[PDB]
């Protein structure tokens, strides 16, 4: 919500609260999602300055206050900092940023990003090019200077990380992405490589010097239609977890795919269909395992701009044996949200 | 994670 | 503060400044409130949507940032999210908002929760349904889908919540609370039973597989004049913990009493005077015990609707030979707030 | 950026987001900054509301979010509070605040705190009166009641705070400060002493009972040329540690010397060229060294009153062979910054 | 943890 | 811990 606009420079300040539940079968350990209370909370700001007729500057913030907790020793629990960055733009050359922001392949994962709770699965946190990382200077070019209208490119170099967990550690790289838009129809690719921590490279699972992550999108947005499908391919760049020997690390190679079919009704209702499979290959020890498996059956009624309630339901495909302790339950999300 | 996706873009809104 | 209102959507964020600092002999350990620097600041927003003519949607969120922390390793201690819930309403026929909200015994608790600083010992937050919790589901009607003027009536669902602590837990329950205002009185009466986890039954203090927290208010609240009582009894909810023993648990049965009065000068000066006094009952291995037992003479002044300053102090009854160590020293409260 | 004014209440709600990074050569342990990301956020509001025609009341609080941090268990990595006071102001008689808020030596040191990222290094957190710390009760005075223009003086009243940790705690202690300003020209001087907790003299590094620190300084602000000069002293009040033997405490004595000169260009480029040496003596099994010593060359460019951009350059003196194991390594800093 | 029962009433008011 | 110097002042809000 536009709170300030004086003298060229304007203040968004937004937020939310959603007020959220997880249903799952037993105490939800062996579950997609997990059970009970998720209730959470975001606030931030976006910021714009036209500093002339040509440049503008901008900065924004995001954080999420969860709900879920007590008062108590555990009140910190889950918070975090989504977003944190500044930026310039100048007129068709670009616009550069610097700080904790989107990784470029996240620029073709969006596209299946449209759930109403779930999704997304490959865009995970601190994990290279595909989520919300930390010290990532990003240049951005709409329509090709002005010469192209739908052509947009991005490269981004992303700074080491040297944190105390291998997950959530990085080395120095670099990636772009490439996007052509035409009439509601488009089209998306992007692709990025770095260096391994020795932390992360001494970790039990996973094998290399460097790792790469790659993923292309096709969609179509128009007569309140939305349908989508991404593919991507990585290389020692997903974190997994083997619960049986309690070891950590990356897959050596997985293959992705999602699908995202959603229908826009005049009087706000909703459906969505989606579907989801993460497949890892070279896993010491096990060789082949699924990561993702469901399908996706969600509604989501918006009363209006700043009010919406959804359900959704995740119907896991994931084998009860599975031979990395994926969990294989179903999980139901039932979600009432204010935000402005 | 879901509903992020919505309206990301290459470049700067305004 | 109001710093939003288009299209039916008004959004008021709200915050304040409290330098607080209390009074008690030594190093305040043996006291009720204890010694040294108490500042603290609340932020937060409460948003309202106009759905329709008769639907309105509505989120709020609150936060507490303590100021008695250094910048350094013990900078995030104390502090937490308070409030966290979304919901909708219906001419009359009712309100339903989820997150983390007041139980529906404060209802009743609240007529006494009128201090500067002290008093509502017995709202304990994360205790059921007498203080602020998380995951409860409220249906809440006014005035009996309109036909009785001062009727209002609640219904509450209390999700389960398995947390670290015993102290912090919570079971499935369900709650209730009915209430009458005529003529600037006040009547209140709320009842809630819940069930009790694993971890909670382990404890060595309390015993039994069912929680049960009620209480009744009565006020009288115009001609400047404040009065309020309150009486409540519970079963297995109140907490507790030997310090000579240094166990922890719950109160096998509580009898809590709350007396207050209060009058608002033209001026803004506001004398108030209170009495609290909570005794359990079936203590393993004490048998009968005080657990909170003073009387209260305060005074605040409000400069304006921003701007406040107050002192409370607290005759502290407690026995100096308490066989649970309770404290038994007094406590002088000074504040000076600002807030908008 | 001001939200709301309405009934003579204005509350600026403000905030900046930096995107910063730090160039050190190797891993930048033996630097003066380090080396990797550095972005962070600030949020805060400032309060002040019309009691009376002379009656004036304010708050303000301020929270620093960092972006370097990821969203897994270090997420809350470097968030703190800065300030959190709140205080009445009387036309002419003075103004009284209380809560956490700066001591009243950095009234002084402020004087050499101009530059772009580093600087101000003596100004320590958590240290008595020389920087940021907590239950603080300050009454200040503008103008000697307004017969003198330019005469400015304060008194501060530091109580107590024992915590966890011997760097952030501090006794009770007196310190006031006096200011004169003539034409642009501004001389300055402090002083402050207070008591050492128990846990402060079992270190093994410092001796005494009493802490003290004082700071003089002298600047001209005017004609687009800052230029500055601080010289002060600290007993038994300046953290030091020496990374040898895994020790800390306090330096039993210190001079500290600090130096600013920089110049405003009309278009926005800021030119600022500083030096800071601070050196202990008897310290307890090493005597005299240096803690600080650098010079200094960074700029810094002023888009406008909301986006900035700077580079600073710390040119380290100290020695590779310090005998307390301070970083000797140089360090850069560059910076986008966007505020309101 | 005084002063915050005032008002609530019941209902979102 | 640069910049913050600037402002501040001795007396006054
Ligand atoms: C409204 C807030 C008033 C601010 C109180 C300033 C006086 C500080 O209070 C101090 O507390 C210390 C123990 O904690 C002791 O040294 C003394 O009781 C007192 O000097
Ligand atoms: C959009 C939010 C809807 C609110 C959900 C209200 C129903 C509360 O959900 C309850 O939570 C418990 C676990 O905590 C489960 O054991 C119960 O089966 C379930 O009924
Ligand atoms: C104003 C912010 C500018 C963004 C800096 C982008 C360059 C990222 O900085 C990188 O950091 C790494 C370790 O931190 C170094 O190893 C690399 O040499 C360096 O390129």
């Amino acid at each position: 919500a536009e709170i300030y606009n004086k003298d060229g420079n304007k203040v968004d300040l937004y937020g939310k609260a959603v007020g959220l539940h997880y249903f799952s079968k037993g105490n939800g350990e062996n579950s997609y999602g997990g059970n009970g209370d998720m209730t959470y909370a975001r606030l931030g700001f976006k910021g714009e300055t036209q500093i002339n007729s040509d440049l503008t500057g901008y900065g924004q913030w995001e954080y999420n206050f969860q709900g879920n907790n007590s008062e108590g020793a555990d009140a910190q629990t889950g918070n975090k900092t989504r977003l944190a960055f500044a930026g310039l733009k100048y007129a068709d050359v670009g616009s550069f940023d610097y700080g904790r922001n989107y990784g470029v392949v996240y620029d073709a994962l969006g596209y299946t990003d449209m759930l109403p709770e779930f999704g997304g699965d490959t865009a995970y946190s601190d994990d290279f090019f595909v989520g919300r990382v930390g010290g990532v200077a990003t240049y951005r070019n709409s329509n090709f200077f002005g010469l192209v209208d739908g052509l947009n490119f991005a490269v981004q170099y992303l700074g080491k990380n040297e944190r105390d967990t291998a997950r959530r550690s990085n080395g120095d790289g670099v990636g772009g992405s490439i996007s052509y838009e035409y009439e509601g129809f488009g089209i998306v690719g992007a692709y990025g490589a770095a260096d391994r921590t020795n932390l992360q490279e001494a970790q039990p699972l996973g094998n290399g010097k460097k790792a790469e992550q790659w993923a292309t999108g096709l969609k179509y947005d128009a007569n309140n239609i939305y349908l989508a499908a991404n593919y991507g391919e990585t290389r020692n760049a997903t974190p997994i977890t083997n619960k049986f020997t309690n070891t950590s690390g990356f897959a050596n190679k997985t293959q992705d795919v999602l699908l995202v079919a959603q229908y826009q009704f005049d009087f706000g209702l909703r459906p969505s269909i989606a579907y989801t499979k993460s497949k890892a290959k070279d896993v010491e020890g096990i060789g082949d395992v699924d990561l993702v498996n469901y399908f996706e059956v969600g509604a989501t009624y918006y009363f209006n701009k700043n009010m919406s309630t959804y359900v959704d339901y995740i119907i896991n495909q994931i084998d009860s044996d599975n031979k990395l302790g994926v969990g294989s339950d179903d999980t139901v999300a039932v979600g009432i949200v204010y935000q402005f | 994670s879901g509903g992020d996706g919505r309206g990301h873009n290459t470049g700067a809104h305004s």
